[PDB]
RNA sequence: UAGACGGUGAGAGCCCGGUACGCGAAAACCCGGCACCUGCCUAGUAUCAAUUCCCGAGUAGCAGCGGGCCCGUGGAAUCCGCUGUGAAUCCGCCGGGACCACCCGGUAAGCCUAAAUACUCCUCGAUGACCGAUAGCGGAUUAGUACCGUGAGGGAAUGGUGAAAAGUACCCCGGGAGGGGAGUGAAAGAGUACCUGAAACCGUGUGCCUACAAUCCGUCAGAGCCUCCUUUUCCUCUCCGGAGGAGGGUGGUGAUGGCGUGCCUUUUGAAGAAUGAGCCUGCGAGUCAGGGACAUGUCGCAAGGUUAACCCGUGUGGGGUAGCCGCAGCGAAAGCGAGUCUGAAUAGGGCGACCCACACGCGCAUACGCGCGUGUGAAUAGUGGCGUGUUCUGGACCCGAA
RNA sequence: AUGCCGUGGUGUAAAGCGUGGCAGUGAGACGGCGGGGGAUAAGCUCCGUACGUCGAAAGGGAAACAGCCCAGAUCGCCGGC
RNA sequence: CGCGGCACAUCCACCUUGUGGUGGGUGUGGGUAGGGGAGCGUCCCUCAUUCAGCGAAGCCACCGGGUGACCGGUGGUGGA
């Protein structure tokens, strides 16, 4: 309900009040399983392909006369029972995106962020590096003062570039913009670390 | 905390697909067809009744014509006015769209089903004959 | 694609307010001199499509 | 995902061929012919587990009948005599006493012969 | 600011090529600026007049025959061709679905025109709940090659030693091939016939059975023999050893007795002398698209539900009300509307709405419940996702003609 | 005589009915009893039968033997009727 | 019929008194076309976790387990 804001190399300056209609929502698991499935279904590429019997090279003529040879009648050399023939019902390029409604997408995101806020997993900071040039060493030590856990979602504003560069190649740290929060990256994370500008922009976009 | 390995669908939502033609312990060789005739390799069209004159040619056509220039109204009942506006006042076409009684961009028409007990003052198109009665008998007016 | 409805069946069947499917009745267009008025009044109007035809007629209308 | 078939398909092939060890010809060597014979072998086995309950009874009755005729009675009136005397020993053990202890089988005939009615041909 | 990816003697951010990030161009090409240079313009304007002239010609229109429009010649407009006939310059002409009148709209028979859209032989940079050598391109290999055909054409098969070639010096048998010993290597249980090395199939050795018996070749009953472990005194060398026998137990085999008509397909009925199958290994058949259709499971919102193209973002995120479905029906329709069509009907019938399970009460009815308020607070509803079944249109489960 | 329709009792779980989803089948065979065609022949052919079995039914009997007689196999037992 | 195991329907009891579970009766459980229900094995991806040059896969053999598809252990071979 109330998150104290900490500073890089320092102490608590202020606090943010999380609104209860956005961070204290009861979590629907059947709803979150549908949204997380639909995002990984949209994440696919679907570039898998085979050839049918009409698309394998050659195979136009009838290879011998139908009656009088003592062989089974065949009709084409690229039938699917042959070696080198076309695939029957094989893969073709598909798109797997789904049509999950807007209210179901927004409710799963609130239900995942409510579960982190209910467990003390939301952290508010002012910035990652306290200067203007990036430094992974100083930014790693500051996240270790917050967390001891392997998966960390850092939500910082897109204009802030020195903070984003400072936590890029840290393993187990995912960066995204405040208007790109979704259910998969929040349920993968153990600790969601907002910036003070990033958390105020998420609340103001949802009142 | 809920993690990605704690999510599972609602019971009964995801059911298994029937894979047909995969041995004798399931739907076996013929995959539910059984026959040796048309239904064993092809579909039969719905319009075909074996050769006699079908139901969509035995019967006569429905009589009449469609009016090309037919105007259509979106309908609101005066009993719905009593529930939507329990204080009375002016009721326009824009006031009925926001209250969900009627669709956008269409001519409205008040009908007289229900009990109007409030003092409303409603502007619309084409009042019903029993709707002009109940509006004035409740204390209001109805103009075009 | 998109399912095309059946043109000849939509000229012969329609739906009521509750969802019944109604039709008109045959033996009425011509040869009407030897038919008494007890018969043309029986063949007048509309009746509901019988239960043994309602599955195939509903799929022609859809 | 293209799936090769062999890791799954060889599972039932190895087990059919182990159940057919000791068959002669193609019936221990080839999977298609070992499997036709396992269909008959497990029907024959089912058929014979229910048949040997009658086969052993057919063996026991033959030995009770042989031992009773040594003690000048038939199998026929011996079974009437033991039902009349209330001796509920079954034919499995009555053909086992007849071999290992012939004196006790003579003591059972005298119980069966005494309980038998005076004229067996007279009506009940 | 680098934990991309690959290499390196086995899972490397710190060993190598790189990566993040930055730096770089003689000349040619491309793009742009500024100059040269090249063109264009500097006399019209305004008011009034209706007197005249002009406003795209073998054209429009008309007719015959055709083509195409939702429109298959129809009452057939608008648009195009061929044949005949053939105007008018604004009071003109053409269109507004035969046609006429009024009215509205526009000025055919001259020309040019960017962007929004389509495509990828090819270049560069990436990517995959794509393939991994019968797959994936026909082509990882002489590949459109070898080969087949007079020709147009058709059209294959063929990858892997090891980290390193250190690819076995030397000796022996042999004409060689091949081997044996040595030696190399972590391993030749990796030796250019080379990673792993399955089955069919082919030998050699060994245990049991079999040369007087009629066998869908198995199954149940069952003796003996062979093998390897164990219970009771004995060889008690006794910790030994199990040394031999007796009992039990595995594993192999099966003298002998009974029972016993292959599998598939297709049929009234097949062991059938009906069909298919020599054998093994590998491959070979209900799939996919779509805000489709009907029905259901399930989730979200709910008298509402939901967006499409599109827009913005590193993405699966946020916008986007056009639309669709629900919201009142009845009627050929005009129409009227909890009703409405038919009808002369205040007749009946069709279709459609319509609660008594109930407190008080109102003229009340044996107590019953007809009508209406406050509910006693009656019992319902749609729509968008995702499963699944059927289905429509597509090759539509797969193979097969003449 | 049976059969058929109605009704009142009594009995009887897996009867009946309405409306949806998905079917398959629409070549039958012999046996009993009644009839047609045929020569009152056919392992003939065509109908009737709250008749039966096979089809799709293993087990026991009929020497063998889909359709006849007995009996309907959840599995195990070296029990009994 | 007897004794023992399993399954399904129904009834009777209860434990959040059907989303179900446990217990006790009675009944039922041949089956082609076909309908409904519930599962085994192969492969790929995601999250979590755990093995592996002190030997992964694959293969071979022996010993065992399950109501079925099938599984597990141990050893030999082998090299990720
Ligand atoms: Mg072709
Ligand atoms: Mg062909
Ligand atoms: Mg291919
Ligand atoms: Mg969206
Ligand atoms: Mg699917
Ligand atoms: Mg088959
Ligand atoms: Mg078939
Ligand atoms: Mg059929
Ligand atoms: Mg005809
Ligand atoms: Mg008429
Ligand atoms: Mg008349
Ligand atoms: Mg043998
Ligand atoms: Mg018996
Ligand atoms: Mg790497
Ligand atoms: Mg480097
Ligand atoms: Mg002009
Ligand atoms: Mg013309
Ligand atoms: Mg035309
Ligand atoms: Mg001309
Ligand atoms: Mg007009
Ligand atoms: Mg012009
Ligand atoms: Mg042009
Ligand atoms: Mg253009
Ligand atoms: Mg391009
Ligand atoms: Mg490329
Ligand atoms: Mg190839
Ligand atoms: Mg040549
Ligand atoms: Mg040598
Ligand atoms: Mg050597
Ligand atoms: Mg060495
Ligand atoms: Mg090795
Ligand atoms: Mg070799
Ligand atoms: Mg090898
Ligand atoms: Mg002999
Ligand atoms: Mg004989
Ligand atoms: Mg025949
Ligand atoms: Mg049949
Ligand atoms: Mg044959
Ligand atoms: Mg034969
Ligand atoms: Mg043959
Ligand atoms: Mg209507
Ligand atoms: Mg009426
Ligand atoms: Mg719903
Ligand atoms: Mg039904
Ligand atoms: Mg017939
Ligand atoms: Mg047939
Ligand atoms: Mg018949
Ligand atoms: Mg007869
Ligand atoms: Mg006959
Ligand atoms: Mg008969
Ligand atoms: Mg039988
Ligand atoms: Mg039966
Ligand atoms: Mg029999
Ligand atoms: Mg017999
Ligand atoms: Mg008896
Ligand atoms: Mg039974
Ligand atoms: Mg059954
Ligand atoms: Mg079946
Ligand atoms: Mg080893
Ligand atoms: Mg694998
Ligand atoms: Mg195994
Ligand atoms: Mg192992
Ligand atoms: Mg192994």
């Amino acid at each position: 309900l109330k998150i104290d804001v900490k500073t890089p190399a320092g102490k608590v300056d202020g606090a943010i009040e999380l609104p209860a209609e956005l961070f204290d929502v009861p979590a629907n698991i059947a709803l979150m399983h549908q949204v997380v499935t639909a995002q990984r279904a949209a994440a696919r590429q679907g570039t898998h392909s085979t050839k049918t019997r009409g698309e394998v090279s050659g195979g136009g003529r009838k290879p011998y006369r139908q009656k009088g040879t003592g062989r089974a009648r065949q009709g084409s050399t690229r039938a699917p029972q042959f070696t080198g023939g076309g695939v029957v019902h094989g893969p073709k390029p598909r798109d797997y995106s789904q049509r999950t409604p807007k209210k179901m997408i927004a409710a799963a995101l609130r239900g995942a962020l409510s579960d982190r806020a209910r467990n003390g997993r939301i952290h508010a900071i002012t910035e990652l590096v306290e200067g203007q040039n990036p430094s992974t060493k100083s930014a790693r030590a500051f996240l270790a003062s917050l967390t001891e856990r392997k998966q960390v979602l850092v939500v910082i504003g897109r204009s802030d570039e020195a903070g984003a560069k400072s936590v890029r190649n840290l393993p187990g740290v995912h960066i995204l913009a405040p208007d790109q929060l979704n259910t998969y990256d929040v349920l993968r994370a153990d600790d969601v670390v907002f910036s003070v500008e990033a958390l105020n922009a998420y609340i103001a976009a949802n009142t | 905390t809920l993690k990605l390995h704690d999510l599972r669908p609602a019971r009964g939502s995801k059911i298994a697909r029937t894979r047909v033609g995969r041995g004798d312990g399931s739907k076996g060789k013929t995959a539910g067809r059984g026959t040796k005739g048309t239904r064993a390799r092809k579909q039969v069209p719905v319009t075909f009744e074996g050769g006699q004159m079908p139901i969509h040619m035995r019967l006569p056509k429905l009589k009449g014509f469609r009016n090309r220039f037919r105007t259509e109204y979106e309908i609101v009942n005066v009993g719905d006015i009593n529930r939507l506006f329990p204080q009375g006042g002016a009721v326009g076409v824009d006031d009925l769209v926001a209250k969900g009684a009627v669709r956008k961009n269409a001519l409205v028409k008040v009908l007289g089903d229900g009990k109007l007990t409030a003092k409303v003052d409603v502007s619309a198109h084409k009042f019903s004959g029993s709707a002009r009665a109940k509006i004035t008998a409740a204390g209001g007016s109805a103009t075009e | 694609p998109k399912a095309k409805t059946h043109s000849g069946a939509s000229k012969r069947f329609r739906r009521t307010g509750t969802g019944k499917i109604v039709r008109q009745k045959a033996n009425r267009r011509h040869l009407l001199e030897h038919k008494p008025s007890t018969r043309t009044r029986r063949l007048d109007g509309r009746t509901v499509v019988a239960a043994n035809d309602t599955k195939r007629v509903t799929s022609l209308l859809n | 995902a293209r799936v090769k078939r062999a890791v799954n398909a060889h599972k039932k092939r190895r087990s059919i061929l182990k159940a057919s060890r000791g068959y002669r010809g193609q019936r221990s060597r080839l999977y298609r012919k070992a499997k036709e014979q396992q269909l008959h072998s497990l029907n024959y086995a089912y058929r014979d587990r229910r048949a040997r309950k009658g086969e052993f009874r057919k063996l026991w009755i033959a030995r009770i009948n042989a031992a009773a005729r040594l003690n000048d009675i038939t199998y026929n009136r011996l079974i009437q005599g033991l039902k009349a005397a209330g001796v509920e020993v079954d034919r499995k053990n009555l053909a086992d006493i007849a071999i290992s202890d012939p004196a006790a089988f003579t003591a059972l005939v005298d119980v069966a012969r005494a309980a038998l009615p005076e004229d067996v041909n007279a009506p009940s």
